[PDB]
């Protein structure tokens, strides 16, 4: 499953992932009970985002 | 430090605005989430009407109560309908209201962003870049001064606890002084610069807080519009939930009150004596032949 | 057919067992309405607690962030009511038929209800004489009939072989005795027949004064049980009911006071003050050489 990112997000931790808003990253898996995703950018950045930063 | 007027930390603000579009994300799902919780409600309470209505009917209770206890399907049927209205209400009118200022205040770019943050990133870059860049200089400048000073305090050290002490050769030494001169030259040169930026800065500062001010200004502007029409959007969501906005709700219990008061035993017990009791007809006994 | 035809009391006792069926109808349809109330209840809780967290660490600030959190404390407090909807209806209404249920109808080792059997057994009593009456009537009706179809072939047979031949006059002078024996038949039996006939009519009043006590005490009963099924029905609209409900008002006065209290300008002011031009700034000024 693809997702387009809404807003610039900075990374507040080493696994907490960082992008620009219009970036597309790879969703690994389902929230969690935060509302947190498992992602991975382009070769290849991976860490946790948050899902509600994303559409379709 | 973190101070709004170091370069850069202007980006809370630019944050703001993103943050916007997301709070009206949040809440259109909240209220959808809502619907659906209405939605199930009235759906059970139709079934248990449904279902009571045909267990009561099939005998074997009757009369005046067997009305009595029926009404109550009926309040349940009528309660169901008003949080219908509820979920209706929420998503054709409240979800949709939302969803219709959002795609008016929020236009959106091919590469990603939102034109709004963007505009305001320009504006605040713009207003800082004068300021940013002399404050490059300043650091420099700061650092050559200092420089300076702690070599030029070398050479003033190697002197007292130098020259005192064996090689004090004219033909050598005398050009040593003047290596602590040459210092004192260029303590003065630096300082000289180190000030002039510094004079540059205070200058150009009215013009650094007019200009970040004025955009700090529109963004303001930006959300004291988004507030108020939250605010306004709650209101209408709370005139929705609430079933005692008006007195249809007041009614359903009125009228169900007045069913079960409406009951007699009486009636029901004559009705018995007439359809299986005594009050039934019969042939008695009379003369019989061919 | 007919409620005096002997045994036709039966549909007044079961009418009894019927009363007893209903009350369990009516628990079952009372609790299942209580769990309705509890479901709703769970999930404007949840809902509650989901979005009050999302809220709480989301972006939103300020007294919108206030106002938004208050639609989570009237889903908290709307949860609280329909419990109460629900403990109500169980631990008072529902309980309430079970103990009138529990003195009113007695079960016996010999099968059935106590109050079934008494019905059964005071009906029968107040019928016993009149039963015992119909029957003469029926043996006497028939004795009398027979009496007559006797007569009828009595006939067929005296003029029936008269002046034909074979028969003779000594003969023919016995089956004149013999019709003539059989016109006393119907004659005694027709006396007896409409005596009885007339005993009937006679104690016709007893029988139903009789039998009317009984059903009278039927009654009685059922009477008691619709009279408490009324109360018990007024009981749980009481329970049912929120929309005249002190609480559920305040629920919303106090929702609306929160929305009306959000003030753009108060979290404006505020932003400026921690996040804007408002915030302290050390200008930049003349440092000398340490150390």
């Amino acid at each position: 499953v693809r997702v387009r990112a809404l807003y610039d997000y900075d990374g507040q931790e080493q696994d907490e992932l960082s992008f620009k808003a219009g970036d597309e990253l790879t969703k690994l898996g389902e929230e969690d009970e935060q509302g947190w995703c498992r992602g991975r950018l382009d070769s290849g950045q991976l860490g946790l985002y948050p899902a509600n930063y994303v559409e379709a | 430090t973190d101070s709004f007027w170091e370069v850069g930390n202007y980006k809370r603000t630019v944050k703001r605005i993103d943050d916007g579009h997301r709070l009206c994300n949040d809440l259109m799902s909240c209220v959808q989430e809502r619907a659906k919780i209405e939605k199930a409600y009235a759906q059970q309470l139709t079934d248990w009407a449904k279902r009571w209505r045909q267990l009561i009917e099939k005998g074997p209770q009757y009369g005046s109560l067997e009305r009595a206890w029926g009404a109550m399907m009926t309040e349940a049927d009528k309660v169901s309908e008003l949080h219908q209205e509820v979920k209706n209400s929420l998503l054709n009118e409240d979800l949709e209201k939302v969803k219709n200022w959002q795609k008016d205040a929020y236009h959106k770019q091919i590469m990603g962003g939102f034109k709004e943050t963007k505009e305001a990133e320009d504006g605040f870059r713009k207003a800082q870049k004068p300021w940013a860049k002399k404050m490059k200089e300043l650091e420099a400048a700061k650092k050559a001064y200092h420089l300076a000073c702690k070599e030029e305090r070398l050479a003033m050290t190697r002197e007292m606890n130098s020259k005192t002490e064996q090689s004090v050769t004219p033909e050598q030494q005398k050009k040593l002084v003047d290596k602590v001169d040459k210092c004192r030259q260029d303590v003065q040169k630096t300082q000289e610069k180190y000030e002039k930026v510094l004079e540059d800065v205070g200058k150009t500062t009215p013009q650094y807080m007019e200009g970040m001010e004025q955009v700090f200004e529109q963004c303001q502007q930006f959300e004291e519009k988004r507030l108020v029409f939250l605010k306004e959007v709650l209101l209408d969501i709370k005139r929705h939930l609430n079933l005692a906005e008006n007195s249809s709700y007041m009614h359903v219990y009125r009228e169900l009150e007045q069913a079960i008061r409406g009951a007699d035993a009486q009636e029901d017990l004559r009705w018995f004596r007439s359809t299986s009791g005594p009050g039934m007809p019969m042939n008695w006994p009379q003369f019989e032949e061919w």
